[PDB]
């Protein structure tokens, strides 16, 4: 973990560097390339769907085949993925690059999350999981930030550049990620998180990607004014994801933490819908997302604890279902958004209350031994 | 030529490959980044730039949605002969939508002086009450042109409507026609009629006059 | 991928109730809503209605609220627009657009892309129906008594209503330098236009030119012959 973790985090940061990198450059490919808009729906769904199809498989052989190899193969498919996305003018290759892109995130993320769940010690494992989610978020921030930076630099460039780090992380994958030490089956124990992962990510991501739109019309934020609210939640999110390990030293379990994180987020979200002036939605917006930024490691730690082995597969189910939630969620909340502005919040409240219901059922289920 | 979101200029002329900026001032709900539509002369409007995420504005190249202060601006880096149409802003709202008035981007061309054709009123028109006279202004460049109808060395106003075609697809050209309306009684009281045009392709205004009753 | 076609528009009385219909094949991977953008003749667009596909909720413009009544059926995937109590300021070409708002996760920096992607061909609605017939009139090539390099001749589609009029020449044989100016609404309330073609000044005596006009809403077709005046 002296150098193994610092390159393992570099693999995961690199993928979300790639996912976020598409956003400021997607609406400039597909017009000068000549695309219609039904394919834009498929273009942004090919990544998610192919991530959904592969992750339960690409990560149930990773246990049997080997963690190191499937990550390294993941990067060489990651490196070639971003190369075809910026090579030349077609659509079937872009539609195939996105599918290959979903292959790379389908064999790395379940494999690497299993790997930093196998080398990390019995304690401080939640800290590494908290450290990872600090980084996947920092991938989501730096990605679109880098893509807007390489603007006058021939906008096919970010994929060459991210392709280059696909090579750089590839050599470091054989060298630095030397073979780990060495080495229930029923799916019934996996039931309660995957619906919990799906239900939240259905509603949580409904608010998240539409937060820049909900506060756009309600309190009328300037475009250089959301950025404070985005970063302020990120900083308190990042600070609390490193404060995250101390909570499990104090808290009795992870499920009890999920309930209180959800109940806390409900209370803040109720303040969020009532308050309609600038400064009492700003200061609230800093602490709206403490419940959400710090539940994603709690969910991820929940997968890695129940799965005594097959931690590639358990991380796979997280990766397939949150990608399902991040795909299904915004589409449904997009229709409900236009009847009245506050609709994604009730989805955020509703799945949060649904999240409280699900965790309470498990608590009395475990009370039944 | 709609309202509720003023956008400037109303009509602009930019040659091939130039860089041109068109902009529209939104309402006092500046958010939900404006999408831009393109409508060729006679087809269903297309859609160039989607509504972005209001964080991603000033995108790299060729068509920029630049979220300026309180107003939105579209900059066209290079003009092919494929991108000459009208462009419309679409600002959303809580539930409804408003469209901008529309700037038409038109090809530039060398100035071309026009031809003046005058048609005296029809004989079968002359026995049906009215008497319409049409003066033809053919093969323009820029649309700016003044027609001063003239009878018996005088000037007429009000009773003259004119219409101008769109940008010609081949010659990149306008053509004008000014229609003068008279009844039977006042038409026969005069002798000669003439239309004169002062266009920037003219050194001096030209006249094309006839004298009905004298072939 | 998706094709949506509209039908139902046509002539109506000032007060009659039209019923347009915009069928649509779908599943374009977005959140759909079938709007009903309006474009007056020679004007900019003007949104006038909107239906959401799931949990249908109408939303009309300011000046067409209450007078219209929009609804949709899932069985045939169609977005009707029941017009009511019309007026002379309601004649236009009523497109039916489609709102998509594609989404992409992006932790708080969410990628969302909206816009009216797909449009119908354009169904025309005419409201005032005091229907008249064009009085097609000849414009003779007088040649100013001294024929030059070229000459022009045309027609005058006077005092008609309403204003779909298609003027052709020699049954569509001559399209080399023909101008059909847009319709001008006179002070009397009846429309007008002229359509002039450019001809070489040597073919006038050898070949004669006719004037093909076609006023659909009155079923009036005239074939006038244009010829230099004899003196």
């Amino acid at each position: 973990m002296n150098k193994q973790i610092f390159v393992l985090y570099f693999n995961i940061f690199l993928i979300f560097l790639g996912i976020g990198l598409v956003i400021p450059v997607l609406p400039v490919y597909l017009k000068d390339l000549g695309l219609t808009g039904s394919d834009l729906g498929l273009l942004v769904a090919a990544f998610a769907l192919s991530q959904m199809i592969i992750s339960p498989f690409g990560g149930t052989l990773a246990d049997k085949l080997g963690k190191k190899l499937i990550i390294c193969i993941g990067l060489i498919l990651f490196s070639v993925s971003e190369f075809m996305f910026a090579v030349g003018h077609n659509f079937s290759v872009l539609m195939l690059s996105r599918v290959i892109g979903g292959m790379s995130a389908g064999m790395v993320m379940p494999g690497v999350t299993g790997l930093i769940a196998d080398i990390s010690p019995s304690h401080q494992k939640a800290k590494n999981f908290g450290y990872m989610s600090a980084i996947i978020n920092s991938g989501f921030i730096l990605g679109p930030g880098i893509g807007g930076f390489m603007a006058e630099v021939s906008h096919r460039m970010p994929f060459y550049f991210a392709g280059a780090l696909g090579i750089l992380a590839f050599i470091m994958s054989i060298v630095l990620i030397h073979d780990p030490k060495k080495s229930k089956i029923n799916w019934k124990v996996f039931i309660t998180p995957v619906i919990l992962t799906l239900v939240l990510s259905f509603g949580l991501s409904a608010f998240e990607t539409l937060y820049s739109l909900y506060t756009a019309d309600k309190v009328n934020y300037s475009p250089k004014d959301i950025s404070i609210a985005i970063t302020g939640g990120g900083i308190f999110g990042a600070l609390f994801q490193i404060y995250f390990f101390d909570k499990f030293m104090k808290y009795f379990s992870e499920l009890t933490f999920i309930a209180w994180s959800l109940l806390y987020s409900v209370v803040v979200l109720i303040l969020l819908v009532f308050a309609n002036d600038y400064w009492s939605i700003m200061l609230i917006s800093f602490v709206v997302f403490i419940g959400f930024d710090m539940i994603r490691p709690a969910i991820t730690n929940y997968f890695s604890n129940i799965a005594g082995e097959r931690q590639g597969f358990a991380g796979g189910l997280n990766s397939t279902f949150t990608s399902m939630g991040n795909f299904i969620g915004p589409l449904i909340a997009g229709a409900l958004f236009d009847v009245h502005i506050e609709a994604p919040i009730y989805m955020a409240i509703g799945v949060s209350l649904a999240g409280v219901v699900i965790v309470l059922i498990e608590k009395q289920h475990r009370a039944k031994l | 030529s709609d309202i509720q979101m003023t956008q400037s200029p109303s009509s602009l002329s930019a040659s091939v490959g130039d860089r041109v900026t068109i902009t529209c001032r939104a309402s006092q709900s500046v958010s939900s980044a404006v999408a831009w539509y393109q409508q060729k002369p006679g087809k269903a409007p297309k859609l160039l730039i989607y509504s972005a995420s209001s964080l991603y504005s000033g995108v790299p190249s060729r068509f920029s949605g630049s979220r300026s202060g309180t107003d939105f601006t579209l900059t066209i880096s290079s003009l092919q002969p494929e991108d000459f149409a009208t462009y419309y802003c679409q600002q959303s709202s809580s539930s409804l939508i408003t469209f901008g008035q529309g700037t038409k981007v038109e090809i530039k061309r060398t100035v071309a002086a026009p031809s003046v054709f005058i048609f005296p009123p029809s004989d079968s028109q002359l026995k049906s009450g009215t008497a319409s006279v049409v003066c033809l202004l053919n093969n323009f460049y820029p649309r700016e042109a003044k027609v001063q109808w003239k009878v018996d060395n005088a000037l007429q106003s009000g009773n003259s409507q004119e219409s101008v075609t769109e940008q010609d697809s081949k010659d990149s050209t306008y053509s004008l026609s000014s229609t003068l309306t008279l009844s039977k009684a006042d038409y026969e009281k005069h002798k000669v009629y003439a239309c004169e045009v002062t266009h920037q392709g003219l050194s001096s205004p030209v006249t094309k006059s006839f004298n009905r009753g004298e072939c | 991928e998706v094709q949506l076609v509209e039908s139902g528009g046509g002539l109506v009385q000032p007060g009659g109730s039209l019923r347009l219909s915009c069928a649509a094949s779908g599943f374009t991977f977005s959140s759909s809503s079938i709007h009903w953008v309006r474009q007056a003749p020679g004007k900019g667009l003007e949104w006038v209605a909107s239906i959401s596909s799931s949990s249908g909720s109408t939303s009309y413009a300011d000046s067409v609220k209450g007078r219209f009544t929009i609804s949709a059926d899932t069985s045939k995937n169609t977005a009707y627009l029941q017009m009511n109590s019309l007026r002379a300021e309601d004649t236009a070409v009523y497109y039916c657009a489609r709102y998509s708002r594609y989404y992409y996760y992006a932790w708080r920096v969410g990628g969302y892309w909206g816009g009216l992607d797909y449009w119908g061909q354009g169904t025309l609605v005419t409201v005032f129906n005091q229907i008249k017939g064009p009085s097609v009139f000849p414009l003779a090539p007088s040649s100013k008594s001294t024929s030059g390099g070229t000459a022009a001749l045309g027609c005058l589609v006077k005092d008609y209503f309403p204003e779909p009029v298609t003027v052709s020449w020699n049954s569509g044989a001559l399209t080399s330098g023909v101008h059909t100016f847009p319709a001008v609404l006179q002070s009397s309330g009846l429309y007008s236009l002229s359509s002039v073609v450019t001809v070489p000044s040597s073919s006038l005596g050898t070949q004669t030119y006719i004037c093909n006009v076609n006023h659909k809403p009155s079923n009036t077709k005239v074939d006038k012959k244009v010829e230099p005046k004899s003196c």
